[PDB]
This record gives structure tokens, C-alpha cells and sequence, in this order.
């Protein structure tokens, strides 16, 4: 979900 | 004072305003600027900082993007299924599954088109080598948060  | 079974009007146009801006401020960084460029807006404390990121933080991996292409589209349908199931007349979960769920869509869009994500929220307010996020990230944070302190009920 998030950046990485 | 409206009390209704799914607060469906208010949890999509917030997702609706949190990814037009993570969408919008993406976009603004990527055409007025290049990668390792940064410009201040709190001094000392809040930069621009153009960055872009893969999943590079992992190291080597086969395919990556396969694997969060998976991971987000499960989750994007287990947050609509948590929605309907759990979250009924309790707008401030939905709320929440919404910020959640547009926080997920909004780097969605980044990985679906380039590959890539844009991070350009640099800062040292929760301590340095905290990584550059978006608002997406934020969003998701944020929902967390509040799941969070939702969960922080019976105790
Ligand atoms: C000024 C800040 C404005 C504060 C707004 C929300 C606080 C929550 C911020 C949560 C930051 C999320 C960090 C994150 O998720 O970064 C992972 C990603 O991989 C990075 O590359
Ligand atoms: C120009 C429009 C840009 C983005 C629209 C898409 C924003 C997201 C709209 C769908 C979000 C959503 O469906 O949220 C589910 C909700 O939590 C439970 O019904
Ligand atoms: C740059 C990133 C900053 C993102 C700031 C706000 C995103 C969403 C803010 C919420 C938008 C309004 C939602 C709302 O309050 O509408 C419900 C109202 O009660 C209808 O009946
Ligand atoms: C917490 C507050 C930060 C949240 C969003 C910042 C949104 C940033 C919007 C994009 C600004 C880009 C810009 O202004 O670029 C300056 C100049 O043109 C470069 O040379
Ligand atoms: C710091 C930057 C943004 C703070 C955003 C914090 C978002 C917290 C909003 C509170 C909320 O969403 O709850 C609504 C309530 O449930 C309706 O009945
Ligand atoms: C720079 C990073 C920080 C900015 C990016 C943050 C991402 C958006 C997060 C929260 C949007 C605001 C929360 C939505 C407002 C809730 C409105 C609502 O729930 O309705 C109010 C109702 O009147 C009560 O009964
Ligand atoms: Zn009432």
C-alpha cells in the first residue's frame, strides 16, 4: 500500500 | 443530523478529494522539477524533495510490482467488504476505510502507470531518515490512526  | 446505514456520500467524495490532491501534488513535483531537486517550505523542518520509489528499500526481488499489484487489489476489496460488513451505521470507520482506501488507490495509480511512486514530503519533524511520502501515505497513516483509536474501544 504504501510507497515502498 | 443524518443517521444513515452507509454513509456512502460522504466516504467517496473524500476519497474522491484525498486522491485528486495526492494525484494533483504528484504531478505538480514531477513537471516543475527533477529527481534529487528540493526547495523549502518550513524552514529547516519541512523540504520538497523530489524522489521517486520502486520498493528499493527490499533489495532484490524477482517481481515486485506483481506482488503489490496483488497485495493492493486483495486488500482494495477486503477494505469495500469491511465497509459493508462491520463499519454499518459508524461513520467514523468509514471514514476511516475510506482514507484507507483512497490512500491505497492514490499510489495505485503511481505503480499501475509508471512503476513508480512519487514521494515528495520531506521532513525532520518525526526524527531524520524518515523516508519521503506522499499523500497517500498520509492518508493511509492517518487511517490507521483512527482504526487505530477505534480499536482502542473495549479497553
Ligand atoms: C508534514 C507531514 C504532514 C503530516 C500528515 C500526516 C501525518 C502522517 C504522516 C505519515 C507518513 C508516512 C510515511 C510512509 O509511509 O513512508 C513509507 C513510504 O514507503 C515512503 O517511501
Ligand atoms: C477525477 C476523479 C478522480 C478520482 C475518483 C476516484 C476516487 C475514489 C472513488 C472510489 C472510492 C471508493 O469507492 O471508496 C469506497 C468506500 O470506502 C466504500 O464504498
Ligand atoms: C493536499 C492534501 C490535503 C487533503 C485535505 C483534505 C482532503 C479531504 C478533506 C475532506 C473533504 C470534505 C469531506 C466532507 O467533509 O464532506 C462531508 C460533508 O458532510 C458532506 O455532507
Ligand atoms: C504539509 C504540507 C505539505 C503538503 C503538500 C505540499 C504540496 C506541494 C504542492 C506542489 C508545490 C510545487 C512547487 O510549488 O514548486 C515550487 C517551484 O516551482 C520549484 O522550483
Ligand atoms: C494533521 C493533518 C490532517 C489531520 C486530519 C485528521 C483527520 C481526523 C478527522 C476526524 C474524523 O474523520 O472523524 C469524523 C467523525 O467520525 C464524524 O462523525
Ligand atoms: C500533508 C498531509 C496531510 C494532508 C493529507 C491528509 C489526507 C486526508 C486526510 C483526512 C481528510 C480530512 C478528514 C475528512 C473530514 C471528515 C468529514 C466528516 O466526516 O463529516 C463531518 C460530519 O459533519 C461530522 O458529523
Ligand atoms: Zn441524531
Amino acid at each position: 500500500l504504501i510507497s515502498t | 443530523h443524518m443517521h444513515k446505514k452507509y454513509f456512502i456520500g460522504t466516504s467517496i467524495l473524500i476519497a474522491v478529494f484525498v486522491v485528486i490532491f495526492d494525484q494533483v501534488t504528484k504531478y505538480i513535483i514531477a513537471t516543475t522539477m527533477k529527481i534529487g531537486d528540493s526547495f523549502e517550505v518550513i524552514p529547516h523542518f519541512l523540504n520538497i524533495t523530489s524522489h521517486r520509489n520502486n520498493g528499493a528499500a527490499w533489495g532484490i526481488l524477482s517481481g515486485k510490482m506483481t506482488f503489490f499489484f496483488i497485495i493492493t487489489i486483495i486488500i482494495l476489496i477486503a477494505l469495500v467488504y469491511f465497509f459493508i460488513k462491520d463499519a454499518q451505521y459508524n461513520l467514523f470507520m468509514q471514514v476511516a476505510i475510506s482514507l484507507l482506501f483512497a490512500g491505497a488507490l492514490g499510489n495505485f495509480i503511481d505503480r499501475v502507470l509508471t512503476g513508480e511512486v512519487v514521494d515528495f514530503i520531506d521532513t525532520n519533524i518525526f526524527g531524520y531518515d524518515f523516508p519521503i511520502f506522499n499523500i497517500a501515505d498520509s492518508s493511509l497513516t492517518i487511517g490507521v490512526i483512527l482504526i487505530i483509536i477505534a480499536l482502542l474501544k473495549d479497553t
